[PDB]
């Protein structure tokens, strides 16, 4: 594939390329500084690392979780070099546009979002450390619930259009590029992503509570515990996560009648290769 | 931050400290100007001996050196106990070249390492 | 059943609800909590007192009341008024440090004498340098730290206050606790009448005792001469 | 040492059922005090507690109260470090359990528990130690006007600690170490007879005293 | 049914409340031993009022402090002219005068009946800050989209996106430009 | 009067007392028993009158404290949201400068001085409660008054007395010895801070060391001989 | 895993609190997670052992050994436990050695007589822990840890003593295990998820030897947020589930 | 009318809580100018013997006292250890303890500049008071000779040179004030009581080992045991002072209550010996002027806090 360089190695004597990520260089002579990947896009040389923490990018769709309550602002944990930033402004406040800026709001900062709660976010843009500031004022941005959390490698997450999904079983999975996952019942909301609608979107006036839906079902809980161990399963065989690949993931550890069975090594192993094998055979 | 836990010691252990350094922060995606491997080099009457273990750190005098990458260039340098100035370049003659083969055998191993899991990673 | 008055730990007042006619709901307040108990293999829901005291059960706006309990025969709340001493003073905010809470001293024990001979802080001495961070929850005179915004001195006039005209280190200032902001400061306000300077010394803490003349200024008896605070309003 | 005067280095050491009294408030400079003294046959034992807070923490924003245990060694050094500090673990586990932590955000509670005296003329005793211990700290938090959801109680039996609330229906503390081998059930009864003594006389000394 | 009734609530509290009383205190020559063995003035507890002071002065300073504070001065001064331009505005936008109805007294109901528009007034505030979708952004509105909403104030509601030709445009851009520059004219 | 007379912190103060007399450095009022009182070690200098004369003690003093219209050389230490953390001084506390404290400078249009940049500014605000302002612009008319970014010099530590007497004396020599060598750049900070800049790295090299030296010796009259000396570039 | 929002610990609470329990990996109530040992890696010393679990929780336990006269040393066993990112006069280490220095006493933790080489001298024990990494109470794995360790443990032979060059006896003993177990509501579950351990109501450490339920026993809170009281009932549940599920452990530890 | 406890009047302006106390005629810990608080003591009590009869064979305390003061309490302990030697009224030939003062407040750690300065200051005293000769430290040691052949007994005199070493665990409960007085005190009833246990012996050496129950008295110089005072110097700020419906200067006795030790700066500090002669002066003006008067009235009162500390008691 592509050429694997090691720190201190030389990439080219020529002083043509720029020099992105991974690299140094002295004159016209480029060096890695990385063990990676030699990486050729344009006129932009990089060293792409084997291995590395996520690195939020402009657009990005993160599951994070609240470390800290500052001034006007949230610090979140997305599993990045630093601490992502929630402004203030950058949220939905319960309610329309209506409702100017209040001092009061700003002093009970905590009873919308508070330490621990998780939400579901979009990376508004970076700072010059790179560090992620976020926003959540689309109307599917916001606190997490009725459900469970479980993590991936971000790399892991092969990306797409979209990343929130409907499956079957009636669970939705909110996959962060961040690798930090979110399992729920399926909500109205989740429901109407086909191609008294209106009333639905308004309903959820509360966009911070921490309150479940008082009927989860027993079945739905089943699932979301196969799902997330069929997830774990993919990410122990170092797939790579999509939604086509998380279903025929459920699909396939149905053979196991216990949910528990799918926690073992071999059992993981088995459907990693039952998944790739008919990624093949198709 | 960086974690160490030394399980076992049987002398020259502070080259060992630099190359699990090494091994580790290159593992981590950290970037970084190039290796630094570890090594050390006891001092026998004349004659100096390369890597020494516990026995030969005792009744001698031992240099460690953090040498950079391939270059002649000492990140560290070492001495805790008496050497004669005249053998003292002598002796960092052979640790240099005795790092470099330290650095050809990290190298070597991530390399593999890497070849490895870009390739099973692949489809 | 009548409520018990005398309260301890442990002890039930009354169930979630009662009729006497209409069905009072019943809000457990200060030194109460709602504890769900188990009886005869059945569940009980009751207004459980916390503390040691008269308990109180009054009325405000099928209707419900307040179930609490008063010691007698802290920590800072939001709404709970605290004694302040003025630490810090800049364009922005004031920063105090809590003394009391509702006529009771925080902490019990300042750490007077602690440091030595002189006029030490809290953490001037050399025990500060070997504090327990791991064992202990702070160092012996710490105190809850709090912030008084520019915003919120005044009720009016908001947009443009001179906190420098309001408060002068030293100062002991009657506050009002707005939020609890954060691990480091308590958010404070001033802006109400009861609420200000309650007491001050001239040239910012060196001179001797000054007293309340006007809303806005007091006046040091020996030298006449007149300083400008906000002052909370005495009786 | 360079914080205390220990002398010549050369120098070397040398070497050679139960009554209660229960009183709150007679320390002045913290927020709760208890002194608890029990005189059984040829035993005799007493302690003394003091509960400083709700103080302020060091650190982040914590959403509720922060409790920290501390066992000092009275007269003699009669016990191990770590025996204490697991005892001391005991206790935070049991008083997490007992005191309403949610009235306190971003607020620690430290208790000092100095076991002054514990002079036993019979010819591991921590276990008989713990009740006493818990009835104290129960004591001083109540008398520091610190929440209780209910009044922790101890019992002591063959080496086994039972610590019961809500009249002994239901268990916050448990302790089990050697102390022969006996079965459960009557060490059980045993020791919740003496949490419901403990109880009526903390009770009693709560309406008596505070 | 694992609930109990209220009155076997209130025996099971009765039971679980029960303790042994016992008056008496029970050697302990130590307990004994840590626990053995006027100021009417009040002057002495409140804030410092220096001995010297004349009473006069005094009677300056109570006096000084009965009078309203600059706050109350200036609340009550934004108090009276939003009370005196809502006025004004719903006058702009419903007619006044007084004894005689016609459906579609004076401002959409002696002009010191003003109190009974004041009355009215605050009955929509009364009613406005009581639901509870409405109290945030009531609260975070200025004065004079705060007085566009109570001109407003069941079916009215449209998701913000007796009778006057013109309120439209005088009501909803007063309620965007926050001025009251529509009406002055 | 006229006549400077050495006093010592304690000592009884010898003005007129019926003349008014304003006080500055070295003279302290005490808050409680209202005593005119030195508390400076040095020399008392009283100014001749007019209207009122001025008594101030000429102390010697390594250490700056922020007064107002001084002219000080700062190092920026911190970027904030409306303004930059200045040092005037090692271990000193902090100054501010105000990011509008500029000429031509709006929120759009922002000063371009990085971290570690020295920076020629006039303390406008000092006052005892709030940290000390400085500025780099007429604060009446906004335009630039002879402040703002140093580059590429060298500066000098040098005690209080050396730069006011550089700054104020015309009759100081070291000027005029400087420039009889070499053409050179020089900003004077009342904090004790010399900036020199010359054309060749070597003249400012010999600036540096014979300011030194200068600075080191309080003999007046030697400062050519040390300048000779200097600028015959010995090693 | 720990820090969890309040709607989380909800869900958790209510799924491990239902009847019967569902767990958020869908193990049983007294299902172990996969872990794997090694043994004998560390040449110089006489037992070693290193345990790995699934949610990265890792330990490493040396094996060493001294003589000593039991008359100046009646402790023939002595456990030091080092938890990475905790100093050593952490709370938590000093309680975890000083009960595992109780499991392990030579009084009736193990045979003592074991270890007797002459009427004089014997070789005491060092246990030294070495926790890499743990996201729960590592009691049990440790414990774990410690049991293949000793099953894996030889020392120099005896012929003041004097001791065979090359030839090396087996230390017989039977190592004693330790089991925590979380409370939640009226349900026992053996090897706690951190996420698990973040909302239960208490915890159960208790000990066993010899196909016996031994001492130490204790209660544990495995969080500060939700500790709660139970019923006596539950721990002879957690008692019984113990003796019930522990010889399996036993046998699945000392297959070699 | 706004008011504030006296507790946290204390806290938040104690001067003029002071003052205000003191224009009536009293002070803020509820006492007049010269009135000292009363103490309690219970001696010997933790010693190991404490009982003649049955002398507690774990216990290694060889001397003790809790003293109780106001509502302040304090624990002293005194231990003892053994030192190989090596190799008049002068200071030369004086010995001292080594104490460990714990102040039992709020926090936990190494030692305050209280605790320590306090420790010191008691070594100090304790060596130039001269109340404790170095001879009176020295062992004379026996010899553990064996019975027959089968056992052995020890044998005491009725060859290397040892000595005693003395310390000292002061612990202070319910600080209220300056504790160093009641330090003092404690440890000087506490030093009364010692007991020093008898001791016997067996390129190499031999330990020296305490008989069990045997025991002679630590002699110490009663001529020069001292009691400790300690007192406020207040000037009046006409200002503070209250209705009660031209400077002064107000001496007061045994501070306390926070108020008196956050205010007062002029202190004055006495080791006072009953005999008339004093073994310690500390004179600290950071406050008001301190005249001659107020030294001698100090003496005086010290001298006769001394006689009631020494003969209230047996
Ligand atoms: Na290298
Ligand atoms: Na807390």
């Amino acid at each position: 594939d592509s050429q694997i360089v090691t720190p201190g190695e030389l990439v080219t004597d020529d002083p043509i390329w720029m020099r992105g990520h991974g690299t140094y260089f002295l004159d016209n002579m480029t060096y890695s500084s990385v063990a990676g990947t030699v990486s050729r896009v344009n006129r932009l040389l990089s060293v792409i690392p084997l291995k590395g923490r996520y690195a939020p990018e402009t657009g990005d769709h993160v599951v994070g979780r609240i470390a800290e309550v500052g001034n006007k602002r949230w610090k979140v944990d997305i599993g990045g070099k630093q601490h992502a930033v929630l402004m203030l402004g950058s949220v939905n406040l319960p309610g329309g546009i209506l409702r100017r800026k209040s001092e009061s709001d700003e002093l009970q900062m905590r009873s919308f979002l508070k330490e621990g709660d998780l939400l579901n976010a979009e990376v508004q843009s970076l700072f010059q450390d790179g560090s992620a500031s976020l926003h959540t004022r689309s109307l599917k941005y916001g606190k997490l619930r009725n459900g469970m959390f479980c993590q991936v490698p971000s790399s892991l997450i092969v990306r797409a259009k979209n990343h929130t999904h409907n499956l079957p079983g009636n669970i939705t999975v909110v996959l962060g590029v961040n690798g930090y996952i979110w399992l729920r019942k399926t909500s109205q909301m989740d429901l109407a992503r086909d191609t008294i609608t209106r009333l639905e979107e308004e309903s959820s006036w509360q966009i911070y509570s921490d309150e479940n839906d008082p009927s989860i079902s027993n079945n739905i809980r089943q699932a979301i515990c196969r799902y997330a161990n069929v997830i774990k399963a993919l990410a122990f065989c170092e797939i790579g996560i999509t939604q086509q690949r998380i279903v025929s993931a459920y699909e396939a550890s149905m053979v196991y009648s216990n949910v528990g069975e799918l926690i073992e090594k071999n059992v993981m192993e088995s459907i990693g290769s039952d998944i790739l094998t008919a990624e093949k055979m198709r | 931050d960086i974690e160490i836990h030394v399980l076992e010691q049987d002398g020259g252990i502070m080259g060992s400290l630099i190359n699990g350094i090494t091994l580790a922060l290159i593992d981590a995606g950290i970037s970084m100007f190039d290796y630094i491997s570890g090594i050390s080099v006891g001092l026998y009457d004349t004659t100096p001996l390369l890597d020494t273990n516990s026995l030969e750190e005792n009744a001698m005098s031992t240099v460690t050196l953090g040498v950079v990458g391939k270059s002649e260039k000492l990140s560290l340098l070492l001495v805790e106990d008496k050497i004669p100035l005249d053998r003292l370049e002598n002796v960092l003659a052979i640790g240099i070249a005795g790092a470099h083969r330290v650095r050809d055998l990290m190298d070597e191993e991530l390399r593999k390492h890497a070849q490895k899991r870009v390739s099973n990673a692949s489809a | 059943f009548q409520f018990p008055e005398i309260a301890y730990p442990g002890k039930l007042i009354c169930p979630q609800y009662g009729t006497e006619d209409i069905i009072f709901n019943y809000v457990p307040g200060p030194g109460t909590k709602l504890i769900q108990y188990e009886h005869n293999g059945r569940t009980l829901e009751a207004i459980t007192a916390t503390l040691v005291g008269t308990v109180r059960c009054e009325e405000e706006k099928v209707k419900n009341i307040l179930v609490s309990v008063l010691p007698g025969t802290n920590l800072p709340k939001e709404g709970d008024i605290v004694l302040t001493r003025v630490t810090r003073l800049s364009l922005q905010r004031a920063n105090v440090e809590i003394l009391a809470v509702e006529d009771k001293p925080s902490p019990i024990d300042s750490g007077i004498g602690s440091n030595g001979s002189g006029i030490v802080a809290a953490g001037g001495g050399s025990g500060a340098a070997t504090f327990s961070v791991s064992q202990a929850s702070s160092d012996l005179g710490e105190t809850f730290r709090g912030i008084i915004r520019s915003q919120d001195v005044r009720s009016t006039d908001r947009d443009r206050v001179k906190v420098i005209e309001c408060f002068k280190p030293g100062d002991i200032v009657r506050a009002q606790v707005l939020s609890l902001g954060d691990g480091t400061n308590y958010y404070l306000t001033t802006a109400r009448n009861d609420l200000g300077v309650v007491f001050a010394r001239a040239a910012n803490g060196a001179g001797g005792l000054m007293y309340a003349t006007d809303w806005q200024m007091m006046t040091s008896p020996v030298t006449g001469a007149t300083e400008k605070r906000k002052c909370a309003k005495p009786f | 040492d360079r914080r205390r005067l220990l002398g010549p280095a050369a120098a070397k050491p040398m070497a050679f059922e139960q009554e209660l009294s229960l009183h709150t408030g007679f320390i002045e400079n913290c927020n709760g005090s208890a002194l608890v003294e029990a005189r059984s046959l040829g035993h005799q034992t007493s302690l003394i507690t003091a509960v400083y807070g709700p103080r302020s923490i060091r650190g982040s924003f914590t959403s509720q109260g922060t409790i920290s245990i501390q066992l000092k060694n009275g007269l003699l050094e009669k016990y191990n470090t770590n025996e204490l500090k697991e005892v001391s673990s005991f206790l935070m586990g049991i008083f997490n359990s007992v005191v309403n932590l949610s009235r306190y955000p971003k607020s620690g509670i430290d208790i000092f528990v100095y076991l002054t005296y514990d002079k036993d003329l019979t010819n591991s005793q921590i276990s008989s130690l713990i009740p006493h211990c818990i009835t104290s700290i129960t004591l001083a938090l109540a008398d520091a006007g610190i929440e209780l959801v209910d009044m922790a109680g101890a019992g002591e039996a063959n080496g086994t600690v039972v610590s019961f609330i809500k009249n002994g229906e239901e268990i916050v503390g448990f302790w089990k170490d050697d102390g022969d081998d006996e079965d459960l059930l009557e060490c059980l009864d045993r020791c919740k007879e003496q949490y419901n003594r403990y109880r009526d006389l903390m009770i009693s000394c709560l309406m008596n005293q505070e | 049914d694992d609930k109990l009734n209220l009155e076997e609530s209130w025996k099971a509290i009765k039971e679980m409340n029960h303790y042994c009383f016992l008056k008496n205190d029970p050697d302990f020559a130590f307990t004994n031993f840590i626990i053995k063995d006027k100021k009417h003035n009040n002057e002495l507890l409140g804030i410092f009022v220096p001995c010297n002071l004349p009473k006069t002065t005094r009677k300056v300073a109570i006096e000084n402090f009965n009078r309203p504070s600059p706050d109350d001065i200036i609340q009550s001064a934004q108090l009276n002219a939003f009370n005196m331009n809502i006025f004004e505005m719903l006058r702009i936008d419903e007619g006044l005068r007084l004894k005689i109805y016609k459906d579609t007294i004076g401002i959409g109901h002696k002009d010191e009946a003003e109190k009974l528009f004041n009355q009215d007034v605050d009955a929509a505030v009364r009613g406005i800050l009581r639901n509870a979708k409405l109290k945030p952004v009531y609260d975070s509105l200025d004065a004079v989209r705060r007085a566009a909403l109570i001109n407003m104030v069941a079916g009215f509601t449209n998701s913000l996106r007796n009778q006057t030709p013109n309120r439209a445009k005088r009501v909803i851009t007063t309620f965007r430009t926050g001025t009251w520059d529509a009406y002055k004219n | 009067d006229s006549m400077s007379t050495f006093i010592f912190p304690g000592d009884s103060f010898p003005v007129d007392p019926t003349t008014p007399v304003k006080l500055g450095p070295g003279i302290y009022c005490d808050p409680n028993t209202q005593e005119i009182r030195p508390v400076n070690t040095g020399v008392l200098h009283v100014s001749a009158k007019g209207k009122v004369q001025t008594a101030y003690i000429d102390y010697s003093s390594k250490r700056y404290i922020p007064s107002v219209n001084d002219f000080v050389i700062g190092v920026i230490i911190g970027t904030f949201s409306d303004s930059y953390k200045v040092s005037l001084q090692n271990f000193s506390s902090s100054v501010s400068l105000s990011y509008m404290a500029f000429p031509n400078a709006s929120k759009k249009n922002r000063p371009t001085l990085q971290v570690g940049d020295l920076v020629y500014a006039r303390v406008c605000t000092a006052e005892k409660e709030l940290e000390a302002e400085i500025e780099c612009f007429d604060s009446t008319t906004g335009r630039d008054a002879g402040f703002g970014i140093l580059e590429d010099g060298m500066i000098i530590d040098v005690n209080l007395n050396f730069a006011r007497q550089l700054l104020f004396n015309n009759d100081f020599p070291l000027l005029k010895v400087l420039a009889a060598h070499t053409k050179f750049e020089v900003a004077i900070g009342l904090n004790g801070k010399i900036w020199v800049k010359c054309e060749e790295l070597s003249n400012t090299l010999a600036c540096y060391r014979t300011i030194m030296e200068c600075c080191q010796k309080n003999d007046t009259a030697a400062f050519k001989d040390i300048a000779k000396r200097q600028f015959k570039e010995i090693l | 895993h720990m820090s969890l929002s309040v709607a989380e610990k909800s869900y958790l609470y209510d799924s491990l609190a239902s009847t019967p329990s569902i767990r958020p990996d869908g193990r049983l109530p007294h299902q172990f997670r996969p872990i794997e040992i090694f043994t004998d890696f560390l040449p110089s010393s006489n037992g070693s052992s290193r345990i790995i679990a699934s949610d990265g929780s890792e330990c490493i336990v040396s094996i060493k050994s001294k003589v000593v006269d039991h008359h100046v040393e009646n402790e023939l066993l002595q456990v030091d436990v080092d938890i990475a990112g905790q100093r050593d006069d952490a709370l938590v280490v000093e309680t975890i050695t000083s009960l595992l220095n109780k499991v392990l006493k030579s009084g009736s933790g193990v045979d003592s007589s074991k270890l007797q080489l002459t009427k004089k001298y014997s070789f005491k024990i060092f246990v030294d822990v070495l926790v890499i990494s743990s996201h729960s109470h590592p009691i049990s794995l440790i414990s774990f840890a410690i049991y293949s360790a000793l099953n894996s443990t030889y020392l120099p032979k005896l012929i003041l003593p004097t001791f065979h060059d090359y030839d090396m006896v087996k230390l017989d003993i039977n190592p004693p295990l330790v089991f925590i177990l979380a409370v939640v509501g009226n349900n026992m579950l053996l090897d706690p998820a951190a996420n698990e351990s973040e909302v239960a109501n208490n915890g159960l450490i208790i000990s066993w030897s010899n196909g016996k339920i031994t001492s130490p026993i204790r209660s544990v809170a495995l969080n500060d947020s939700n500790v709660k009281s139970f019923k006596p009932h539950l721990l002879k549940q957690g008692l019984a589930m113990v003796e019930k599920y522990a010889p399996d452990v036993v046998r699945s530890l000392e297959n070699l | 009318p706004i008011t504030f406890p006296p507790e946290v009047l204390a806290r938040i302006s104690p001067e003029l809580s002071l003052q205000r106390h003191l224009s009536l005629g009293i002070r803020p810990c509820l006492r007049k100018y010269e009135e000292f608080r009363d103490v309690a003591i219970e001696n010997n009590t933790l010693s190991r013997y404490a009982d003649a009869g049955n002398i507690d064979t774990k216990n290694n305390i060889l001397g003790s006292n809790v003293l109780k003061s106001g509502k302040t309490i304090v624990i002293t302990s005194i231990t003892g250890g053994i030192i190989e030697e090596t190799s008049e009224d002068i200071i030369a030939n004086y010995a001292s303890v080594y104490p460990v003062v714990e102040v039992e407040r709020g926090r936990v750690g190494a030692c305050t500049d209280e605790e320590m300065t306090i420790s010191q200051k008691l070594h100090d005293s304790i060596l130039h008071s001269r109340i404790l000769p170095k001879k009176a430290l020295k062992v004379k040691a026996g010899v553990r000779s064996a019975n027959e052949d089968g056992t052995f007994s020890v044998l005491y005199p009725d060859k290397r040179k040892w000595s005693y070493v003395l310390y000292a665990k002061i612990v202070v409960l319910s600080r209220t004030g300056p504790v160093f007085d009641l330090c003092w005190n404690s440890l000087m009833y506490a030093l009364q009581s010692v007991k020093l246990p008898r001791a016997f012996i067996d390129r190499e050496t031999y330990e020296i080992i305490c008989d069990q129950t045997k025991s002679v008295p630590l002699m110490i110089n009663a001529k020069n045991i001292a009691f400790a005072s300690n007192y406020g110097i207040v000037e009046l700020d006409p200002e503070c002072q209250l209705q009660n419906s031209k400077l002064n200067t107000v001496l007061i006795a045994d501070l306390d209550t926070e108020a008196e030790e956050t205010s007062i700066h002029s202190t004055i500090s006495i080791l006072a010996a009953p005999s008339g002669n004093y073994k310690q002066l500390t004179l600290m003006g950071g406050g008001a002027k301190i005249t001659p008067e107020m030294i001698k009235r100090s003496l005086l009162l010290s001298r006769v806090r001394a006689d009631d500390l020494s003969t209230r008691f047996n």
